[PDB]
């Protein structure tokens, strides 16, 4: 956050814990909104042989 | 009835019939006309006792395999409809119905097509499959569809344009054709594929990997 150090001390004292360690707002540690494409593997039944439907 | 079956009937009636049974093994009696073609020194049509060993037939009448017996690679014993056998089986096999059934190929028409070690065996089996594709009458679904399917698969196999798993797939495709058609043309189209897969799978896999690393 962009809070002044004295305000951080006042907040920490009032709450009783270290607030800057766990901020509710998300600044930069989140995932990027543009991602590479996936590959998404296939299931067990995607075989070419020994895959008769009556057995499964 | 076959022309050969009909033709021998008067001779069987005259000479005795019990004379006919004196040739060959039990339930494999009489004399047979053999057509030896392919990679032999003297391809020819001959008449021989029914239960003659294949090697003796090829050596005595056809002049032997081209380049010697050690150059033998494969034999289709009874025409294209019969599965082929390698050199290790041709050493002691008898040229009758029951012996060739025990070798998993059948006697068929007693037409011996010989292929030496200098032939592309996959290409020859693909040519047979293409023959069956062009000769299917198209009446029933398994032949009309599966034979053309196997033809395309074998064309891709010849160039190595497949992956090893498809080999098993091809096997199953043939198993879906055999026993499910109206006539035996589907069976006779599936059998050479099964023989090639049974005896020459490493050749298929080697071609596949050569195509794989040749094309990245
Ligand atoms: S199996 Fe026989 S009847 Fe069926 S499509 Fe082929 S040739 Fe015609």
């Amino acid at each position: 956050a962009s809070a002044t150090r004295v305000i951080q001390l006042l907040r920490n004292w009032a709450s009783g814990r270290d607030l800057q360690a766990k901020l509710q707002l998300r600044y930069q540690e989140i995932s990027k909104r543009t991602q590479p494409p996936p590959k998404l593997p296939v299931g067990p039944s995607h075989k070419l042989s020994n895959n008769y439907y009556c057995t499964r | 009835a076959n022309v050969e079956t009909v033709a021998v009937s008067p001779t069987i009636c005259r000479r005795g019939g019990a004379w006919f049974a004196s040739f060959g093994r039990e339930r494999n009696s009489g004399t047979k006309l053999f057509n030896i073609s392919g990679h032999v020194n003297h391809p020819c049509t001959v008449e021989e006792e029914m239960s003659v060993p294949l090697k003796e037939l090829i050596e005595k009448h056809a002049g032997g395999v081209i380049g010697g017996w050690d150059n033998l690679l494969a034999v289709i014993p009874g025409g294209s409809s019969t599965p082929l056998i390698p050199k290790s089986v041709c050493e002691t096999v008898l040229m009758d119905f029951d012996a060739l059934v025990q070798a998993q190929t059948g006697l068929g028409t007693a037409a011996v097509i010989v292929m030496d070690r200098s032939t592309d065996i996959v290409k020859a089996i693909a040519r047979l499959i293409e023959f069956y594709k062009h000769e299917s009458c198209g009446q029933c679904t398994p032949c009309r569809e599966g034979v053309d399917w196997m033809n395309k698969v074998m064309a891709r196999f010849v160039k190595g344009d497949a992956r090893p798993a498809e080999i098993d797939s091809l096997w199953e495709i043939s198993k879906q054709i055999e026993g499910h058609t109206i006539c035996a043309l589907g069976d006779g189209a599936a059998w050479p594929v099964q023989g090639l897969i049974r005896h020459f799978r490493p050749e298929l896999e080697e071609r596949m990997q050569q195509f794989a690393l040749q094309h990245q």
